[PDB]
């Protein structure tokens, strides 16, 4: 029924850029919002970025503001994660996530549960 | 192209069964021997009804369109018949310039040869009657009498003014004509008489019979109809000073109500009954629209101020303190009483007390009787002789008009126009334009 | 409607307008998704400070309280127009008895009399008959013709 | 009847039968204490 297919990413140097995708098939999230999550080894999975599917207004975590850019396309049913200005601390497996819940506060999507998730994409930062 | 509506378009006026009786009915019929426009498909009016006859051998015509604008702007009636079923819709359909058929909906229903139909809408009900008959002709309508039975009734309630056919047909228009119908033993309409076609038919109506015996019968009344409309008014160009009376800065106290004389002027009551700045506008013995068409010897303008619950008191035959001791209208009062809210002007922070009303009086006031004396009122036995105290009160009491007061307590400005036709030529006339005399 | 609109994990399909600039008028349906300007700064379609989404989800769970469990509400408003009134009640009928003085009430016409099996021949569209003096003497029974 | 401390509820409306006395309705009619004083089938002034 519902599958989240991530593409792109991998290895990039410090200061470089990557752009991630997540194609959703068999479900639409018009009123809901989709989010991204990352899990560094030895640390819990954390919120990355969420964008309202219908409206396009985007909310970000504190450590990701100004370097990461999320965007979504309703027609293609794929959300993008423009990932610029790499830091070594970003090294983690990024997961595109989906939730069935509509929330007034776009910050609530960093704590509220997600019912759908991607396979996870490894992100590695290398120095020079 | 026009033909002659010989004996066609007679439908059962109602669902009543009558056997061997001559019933006279007044409804919308197609007058006997009238001109019906011959067509081989424009949009035609729908004045009061439509008689539609369609001489066919291959079912060229399919349905009809009805409405007033018929461009998906309002509701419109649509009937279509496609080879097995009849569909009637009331969708606000997107009509083209020349709709046809090949070779926000509020209602939808689905169900050689001469096909006749009569369409009308009365009291909101759209009525259809029809009759199918065989013919052998190529030119015009057949000779004979045939009764159109009802088929379908639409409770659509639509304003309809224009209609169009969908694809040689005939279209006739109904007028309110009296008829006399011949019901046979089986209850079928076999003959009819157009009650105004010709004198012999009118006689048949009057006698309620189809065979009139030799003699002289009085059928109707001759009357010359008028040819011109003569209007003659005195040639005065002088608008009455209604502004001075209605737009006054200050009004008189209801016990000392002002009494304004209006004479020798042209009055424009259209300004009055078209304005939205008047709360109550009630006329006694006259109509609001007809005020401009009348000529009056004198008009009496009376202005005064009262509160909400006292507004209804200013009317003929009313009871209460105001209508009792301040301003009594005669029971046959002929004129209009006008009242509007004046809280904004007569209300100040804390309340206005500048306007007084009388509380006691020795007797009932006569119509249009004005007392303004400031005597002490003796409600008891000991004469006051100008001395107040017990059973000696001042008859007046100041109104309390505050911005926070109730709507029934807030001040109201009321004007009472008194109309008279006295022993004189009319002086106050309306804005009607006079014409030359014939 | 708890069993229906409440599911494990909550149901958040039903929403409600959380902020609005004015109280609604009778029968007023407002579906605008304008980001509410709570302050004086215009939002310009950007959520943020005093810029909040108008709609918020409902808490409908099986374990919720009765005050918060889902309820399905249907409001029926009766309208009178200057048109035919086309919604009515069933108007059930009674039995038919003949040869006895009864106070009948057919489709629209009422009277008193004895109903007898007549041999008149109405036309299929005709409902009742009239005498020479406009007095109804035969009626077609609405249920059996 | 007019100045009683309490009035009964309309479903148990109180009834008082006035008889064998002389009634002065003038004090009732001239008082401005009543918002609705409507005599039916009779005239308020004629009551005396
Ligand atoms: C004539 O046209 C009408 C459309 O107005 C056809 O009615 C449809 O019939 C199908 C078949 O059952 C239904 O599924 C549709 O819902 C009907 N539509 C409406 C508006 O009633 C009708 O079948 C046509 N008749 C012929 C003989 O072609
Ligand atoms: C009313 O209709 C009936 C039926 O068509 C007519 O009665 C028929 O008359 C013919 C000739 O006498 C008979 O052969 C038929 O058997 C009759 N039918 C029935 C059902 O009785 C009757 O004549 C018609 N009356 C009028 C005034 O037209
Ligand atoms: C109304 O319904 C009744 C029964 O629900 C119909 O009565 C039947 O009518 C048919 C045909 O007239 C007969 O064959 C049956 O014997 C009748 N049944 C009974 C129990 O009497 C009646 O016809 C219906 N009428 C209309 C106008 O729909
Ligand atoms: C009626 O039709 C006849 C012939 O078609 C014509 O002579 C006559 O003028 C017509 N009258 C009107 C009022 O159209
Ligand atoms: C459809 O018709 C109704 C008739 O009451 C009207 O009120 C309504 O405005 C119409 N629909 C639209 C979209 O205007
Ligand atoms: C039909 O039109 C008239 C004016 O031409 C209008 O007064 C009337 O209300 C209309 N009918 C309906 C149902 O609105
Ligand atoms: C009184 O003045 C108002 C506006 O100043 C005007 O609309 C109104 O017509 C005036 N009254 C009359 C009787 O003309």
């Amino acid at each position: 029924q519902v599958q989240l297919v991530e593409s792109g990413g991998g290895l990039m140097q410090a200061g470089g850029s990557l752009r991630l995708s997540c194609a959703v098939s068999g479900r639409t999230f018009s009123t809901a919002a989709m989010g991204w999550f990352r899990q560094a080894p030895g640390k819990e999975r954390e919120f990355v970025a969420a964008i309202r599917w219908s409206g396009g207004s985007a909310y970000y975590a504190d450590s990701v503001k100004g370097r990461f850019t999320i965007s979504r396309d309703k027609a293609k049913n794929t959300v993008y994660l423009q990932m610029n200005s790499l830091k070594y601390e970003d090294t983690a497996v990024y997961y595109c996530a989906g939730s069935k819940i509509t929330r007034s506060l776009l910050s609530d999507y960093a704590t509220w549960p997600y019912d759908y998730w991607g396979q996870g994409t490894q992100v590695t930062v290398s120095s020079k | 192209a026009y033909t002659n509506s010989f004996t066609r378009g007679v439908y059962y006026p109602d669902k009543v069964f009558r056997s061997s009786v001559l019933h006279s009915t007044q409804d919308l019929f197609l007058p006997f021997f009238s001109n019906v426009t011959w067509f081989h498909n424009p949009v035609l009016p729908f004045n009061d009804g439509v008689y539609f006859a369609s001489t066919e051998k291959s079912n060229i015509i399919r349905g009809w369109i009805f409405g007033t604008t018929l461009d998906s702007k309002t509701q419109s009636l649509l009937i279509v018949n496609n080879a097995t079923n009849v569909v009637i819709k009331v969708c606000e359909f997107q009509f083209c310039n020349d709709p046809f058929l090949g070779v926000n909906c509020t209602f939808e229903y689905v169900s050689k040869n001469l096909r006749e139909f009569v369409f009308k809408n009365i009291d909101g009900y759209f009525k259809i009657y029809s009759k199918h008959t065989p013919i052998n002709l190529v030119r015009d309508l057949p000779q004979g009498f045939s009764a159109l039975e009802p088929l379908v009734d639409l409770p659509i309630g639509i304003n309809i003014t224009r209609f169009q056919t969908l694809l040689a047909y005939y279209v006739g228009y109904l007028q309110p004509r009296t008829f006399l119908l011949k019901y046979n033993e089986n209850g079928t309409i076999t003959d009819a008489v157009d009650c105004a076609l010709d004198p012999l038919s009118e006689t048949k109506c009057t006698l309620k019979s189809f065979t009139v015996e030799k003699g002289i019968y009085q059928t109707s009344n001759f009357r010359v109809q008028p040819t011109e409309s003569i209007v003659r008014f005195p040639n005065i160009t002088n608008l009455c000073p209604f502004g001075e009376v209605f737009n006054a800065t200050r009004f008189a106290s209801v016990y000392a109500w002002n009494r304004k004389r209006i004479s020798n002027c042209v009055a424009d009551y259209s300004v009055l009954y078209n304005s939205a700045s008047f709360s109550t506008f009630k006329c006694y013995g006259v109509s609001p629209t007809k005020l401009n068409d009348l000529c009056f010897t004198n008009v009496y303008a009376d202005s005064f101020v009262i509160r909400g619950d006292e507004v209804r008191q200013i009317a003929p035959g009313q009871t209460g303190k105001i209508a009792d001791y301040n301003y009594k209208l005669p029971d046959d009062f002929t004129g209009c009483v006008i009242a509007w809210n004046s809280n904004n002007l007569d209300s100040k922070v804390g309340g206005n007390y500048n306007y007084l009303y009388r509380l006691f009086r020795k007797s009932n006031l006569k119509p249009f009787e004005r007392d303004i004396s400031t005597e002490i009122y003796q409600a008891g036995s000991t004469p006051c002789n100008g001395v107040e105290g017990f059973n000696c009160y001042f008859p007046l009491q100041s109104y309390g008009f505050q911005p926070t007061n109730g709507v029934g307590y807030q001040p109201y400005r009321v004007v009472v126009l008194s109309f008279e036709l006295l022993h004189a030529p009319a002086t106050v006339c309306g804005p009607k334009k006079s014409t030359n005399l014939v | 409607s708890n069993n229906l609109d409440s599911k494990v994990g909550g149901n958040y399909n039903y929403l409600y307008r959380l902020f609005r600039k004015s109280n609604l008028k009778p029968f007023e349906r407002d579906i605008s998704t304008e980001i509410y300007q709570a302050g004086s700064t215009p939002c310009n379609g950007v959520e943020g400070f005093n810029c909040y989404f108008p709609l918020q989800s409902y808490g409908f769970q099986p374990t919720n309280g009765v005050g918060y469990q889902p309820y399905r509400v249907v409001v029926l408003s009766f309208e009178l127009l200057h048109a035919p009134a086309t919604v009515c009640g069933p108007k059930k009928s009674t039995n038919l008895v003949k040869n006895k003085c009864v106070n009948f009430n057919f489709n629209g016409l009422t009277g008193t009399g004895v109903l007898t099996e007549s041999n008149k021949k109405f036309l299929p569209f005709q409902q009742f008959g009239r005498d020479i003096a406009d007095t109804t003497d035969a009626v077609r029974d609405p249920q059996t013709l």
